[PDB]
């Protein structure tokens, strides 16, 4: 990985040519949830205890 | 050219295409003479590689911060507003039974309705996959650039709908009151001076009430404060605001905008049909695949509105079926209200889980998420675009 | 469809309108195929909504600060100036009856009379609108928000009024001898500047006294102080000072009068009939309900000189009676000393006791205030406009 | 409820395009008034006082 | 006197270029007079000689640091990249089955494996090189000077063969997207300055994957941050910047990019070859030679692609079958990502032994070097050039 | 008598624009000072003190 | 001495009318031995008095009760009186939106005017009114007993200007229903009585409120109580009315009938000048000045309609310019209700301040008033005069 | 038979006109 260099002696500061705020790579969508109530029923159906009006 | 470098039947992909295949082998002899990788002093041995890198990029959404998570579980959504009644002079020559009649508040509304899943899928072989790699380390590399890729990949597609879906809604849905014509860059840059000012100010003119349920005959006047307008124009723009504007006047101690653009290179690209297409050649399919799309088959309908994100013009029966969304001309700038963008995704459960065959060794992984992307007619938007 | 999709004797209005209706119903079955709500897994379940949202907006009304309250009592008032006297020389010739003669003070006055009563109404059925929202707080914030946009049109109309007001009085009423003529935006940048220091000075030019009725013979002379000194201008010529004038001066650490400028967006559209209309249609009365006229009715003449406040025009009746109150050549900064204004308003009793119908569940609410806005004519105030 | 965010490493502000103090919601009519006296006797005809020159 | 020196006979050259010469000298009278030489006093004795200077200039490469050091061990080098996928949305009609489909990862990638060896020689005689130096200290120097001199030549060589690549890389290589066109300087400055701004983006058109094995078809975007942005440009452009932009404007902070330019006085001077050319003429042999090439002698072939580094298109050969690596039209700002460049180099060993000749006392010292330059396909680059 | 207000969130200072210091309300003649003691003698002959002429 | 008492050069008079007159005085003799005053004691003494009466004697304004102070500020008087309603039935059968019927109250009006300005003055002498009397004490009572004078003066004027007002509004301002005539002296008294009595009645006829704007087409019933009626007629018409049995009977019952009754010996005195009369001579300001008009002077136009109050016919400038205000026919009772006669007037400051003359040492006095003098159309009035 | 009343002090203006007590 090549790395740029200063090759001036002396200028005045880039900041404002840069778009790390606009479009950084940490925005980005998230993969570390896990599934909601309704999914979890959906592959065990381990809840049993409510099936509202009944009898 | 030697014999064996062009001879297929001693390939790897012949073992395993094949049903039955030599179990055992005494090994071919190689040459470099007259091929790519003649050396000099030694003919005969195989070509040797140092390297292998992976060369990975990380890319990101601009616009993530927008998103809100939200439960998946019910569809429609509405919203409304309650429009402008001007206040009456007395007449007093009315007859008394007016108190008696009554006229109700008048409001315009939307109904929104529901989202759009999205997938993404990769398989794994575990046997072939492992020949093109020299060391365990390399496969392992392999993989997890798979999947950080694909997540790359959503965000690049998120931003684009985004971005397309607000030129797409100026180029449209906006009226002329709102629209503006800006004959030269220095006058555009002008005319986004005098919209921030004119937009914090109460005017029903750049309210789209009227595309509202109740907004036929009628006005809506609303004020959008600074905080909230922000501004997506194409780059060539801000670059001449700062190269040339901000550089050359003497006092910007004030009056300096660019923390509100957001500028992108192209805000065109994102393509949307016309016509109901229906995919009818190997061609199209094969083009579709290269760029992802698995599920695709010929004798599938493509649907009006749909919108590729990729160019599929080219390809036969989208020929002078699609219509690219973009900025007309050079100069635009869509300045509005932040409140409007209406973005809301669900990723719980993102990544299902892997399924496995027995046979060939493959593991195929899936990746599945929600996004609704909507733009609201009430708040303020005004468009300063080139000049036809 | 399904015929329940469509089946009007199934709604819950014949239940209303109809007087009798069945007490009993068994429900009956819906379905989503063929539908705008078609659901793949399910197809016999209602749409379900998530969300609704009020979208309420404040609006204000700039030129509040200036409202005084007062009683309502009295049609008429008026103002007065004493008229100058020069020192004379002592002349000891003259006779001692001399001191008999006798030198009687003198005054210049004005009459500005009546107000303007203005009235707003809205009424909250309680029976049937609850079927509209899923919880009794979305339907207390509906009635809150009617309350709201009502009082917020209050606001948006009186400020129309009063920069219409000085708009017109800029336009037809000032003395011919006030107007001065700037050929370019940067001359009249120059045409404030010496405005500003020359009004300072003790003068009687820019005063307009001749108008009052004593000013035919004699002099006033009044001087008005920068701390009063106001400016009203279009936004795009504010936006030129800041964008440009300020931008590029050297030094600007003292001359900058960007304080004092009230600026607005289109600084017009508040129209006025030229020749008495009478409505005639009943699209024409319609328009004018979308706006919140309820009172208009076919066949009520609406005077000359009645000021609309919305773009009447366009209707049948109205379309070469009505004028608008503008700037006209796009260059416009009058500056007057903020005494002239004269805006005074009772709001005593705002909001006039609700009157409830037992029959049919509903109460209805009304605010009536009254608004009295003039310009008077002795203070300082000179208009710079595009040279004709 | 969206909020715009800073999209620009550094720039100078933007204060003079601001115009809150000329005009915001909370420069308003007041409702909270109650009537004059005139409004109280034609709504009650509470005060029987005084009916001026009689007889 | 002139017939003296004219004569070659008494050459020490004839004594060292002969078979068989005459030992014996007869001294040859030297008169001064009416000769450029002559002294008042002294009229008969031969001029002499106070200082033999050296004048020696060390040169330097501009991107040594970019050079990585490398064990010479193995040909080929390989890198990849993993091509995009679109989300597919979810159709839910299609059939269950499709989760046995298979769907594999694709990637682009590309093989660079390459080395040139290049060396170069010098002889020292001490036998007549003698003759040319009277104080043995000098000639001393003269050896030194030779081989700090030959190293110096390494150096400019590289950097020329670098800064060529890049000119030729983009004037061929880049695609139409990439390509922009500038009229004059100062449209080329809001070029550069835009082009800055517009790779900081996610977007696949400054890719050159399209190159690469597998991009044929589809997409790849990535992402060039700021930090690894370098420009190359021409002095001319340097200068106008520094005297006619950054020295006017005013507010120069933040917008000033010359900390990445790198600037070259003329980025073209390398030639290369298109078609093949044997060395048939002599005098072709003796012009390379004039610049160091020893090794060439008639009947060689020289093969395409060939690179010189010297204006060898005026030799007959080379008449037409020389095309020059140069930027076209005088403006030029290659802006290009830095990790593109991959110059690699081994330079353990490099002062090879020296070899004496016992017959001529001559010492001859080699130096060999091994130099590996390429520039990938896979990161974002941008050429402004001059318009057509 | 109404009286203005700013109007603006920042902006260079007015001053230099204002003549205030040239001429303001203040400035103004005096009405409040009573006769020299001639003018008081004038008006009623109190002093009977002295006359300059001996008898 | 009947000579000495002749010669006026022995003048107090001569003195003072002359300037230089005669310092020294030696007595002159005195005796009354042949003219009156002799006594038979001492004749040579001369006459001395005993008394200076000072007779002075008090008149009165009858009518200076019912006369309302008014610290004027201001010029009109409005006068309203709000017309009758009369009850009406239930009418239950009536359908309920009589519930909504506006029912506004209605009313007359009269505006007046403003009132003339009065003054009067008296000079009092310091230096020869001293010569008249004996002793200080009676000088001081000379000058109270001026002031007072004066103060009777305005009293006589006001109460003539009363009777005058009555007389000519009886004559000719009155609603000719409101007449009646009577044949004899004797029917004249008894319709007098019968009038009395129908104004105690509540009826709408005797009231005026015809005229005063307000509305011809309703009724207000006015009633006049005992106590407030009281009858205009000559002395000679008063004295048969008491004389009548009924008279008595009203005495009797406790209603002061000769209270109530008031009379004039001939209702008559009071000129009005008719034909814009201009005083021309000496004669005339002479004769005006003896009644006290010191600002009087030839030249003065004296408009139509001003009120003499003393008889100046015989003078030539109104020989057939004045009329009489006076009955025509000895037969004349005007009934009206008391309260009818607006009297206001303002007394404050009513002295104003002295005025030293300081040659001559005079003070003048001067005493001003304001009166205001109507009367109004609502009240109960009859006329009962002679038949043409 | 009352007769006008002789005196009362000037309204409000009458003393200011007189002295101008200005304030």
């Amino acid at each position: 990985g090549n790395e740029m260099r200063g090759m001036t002696h002396a200028n005045y500061e880039d900041s404002r040519l840069n778009k790390s705020r606009e479009l950084n790579a940490n925005m980005s969508i998230g993969t570390s949830k896990s599934e909601d109530e309704y999914g979890r029923q959906v592959h065990s159906l381990t809840k049993q205890s409510y099936s509202d009006d009944s009898v | 050219i030697p014999t064996l470098i062009a001879d297929s039947t001693k390939a790897s992909l012949q073992d395993f295409n094949h049903d039955y295949g030599k179990q055992w082998t005494f090994g071919e002899n190689w040459s470099n003479v007259n091929t790519m990788f003649e050396t000099y002093v030694n003919k005969y041995l195989f070509p040797k590689i140092n390297e292998t890198l992976l060369i990975d990029i990380a890319l990101g959404n601009r616009f993530n911060w927008l998103a809100k998570e939200q439960d998946f579980i019910g569809q429609y959504s509405e919203e409304y507003v309650i429009m402008d009644t001007i206040p009456i002079e007395m007449n007093l020559s009315k007859s008394e039974e007016l108190m008696l009649k009554r006229n109700y508040p008048q409001m315009a509304t939307r109904l929104y309705g529901s989202g759009i899943v999205k997938k993404q899928k990769f398989t794994l072989n575990n046997n072939d996959v492992r020949f093109n790699f020299q060391t365990l380390g390399d496969a392992t590399n392999y993989a997890l650039g798979v999947l950080r890729k694909k997540i790359s990949d959503i965000n690049v597609q998120e931003e684009k709908e985004i971005r397309a879906m607000m030129v797409d809604y100026a180029i449209n849905q906006l009226q002329d009151s709102n629209r503006r014509t800006a004959s030269s860059k220095e006058d555009l840059t002008e005319r986004v001076f005098e919209a921030i000012l004119n937009m914090q100010n109460n005017s029903a003119k750049y309210n789209e009430v009227h595309k509202a349920s109740g907004g036929s005959v009628g006005q809506y006047t609303t004020v959008s404060k600074l905080s909230d307008i922000a501004i997506l124009t194409t780059d060539s723009l801000k670059s001449y605001l700062l190269d040339t504007k901000i550089a050359n006047t003497f006092q910007m101690a004030g009056i300096d905008f660019t923390d509100h653009i957001i500028s992108f290179d192209d805000l065109g690209g994102v393509y949307k049909t016309t016509k109901d297409v229906t995919l009818a050649n190997e061609d199209t399919i094969n083009y579709l695949r290269a760029f992802g799309d698995y599920q695709a088959m010929i004798g599938d309908v493509i649907p009006t509105g749909s919108v590729f994100t990729f160019n599929v013009s080219d390809l036969k029966e989208f020929k002078g079926n699609i219509e690219e969304i973009k900025p007309q001309g050079e100069l635009f700038a869509f300045i509005f209200d932040i409140n409007a963008l209406k973005y809301k995704r669900n990723t719980k459960g993102m990544l299902k889980e892997p399924f496995y065959n027995g046979e060939f060794d493959e593991v195929t992984h899936w990746i599945h998420y929600y996004s609704f992307k909507a733009m609201s007619p009430f708040f303020n938007k005004i468009l300063i675009t080139e000049a036809p």
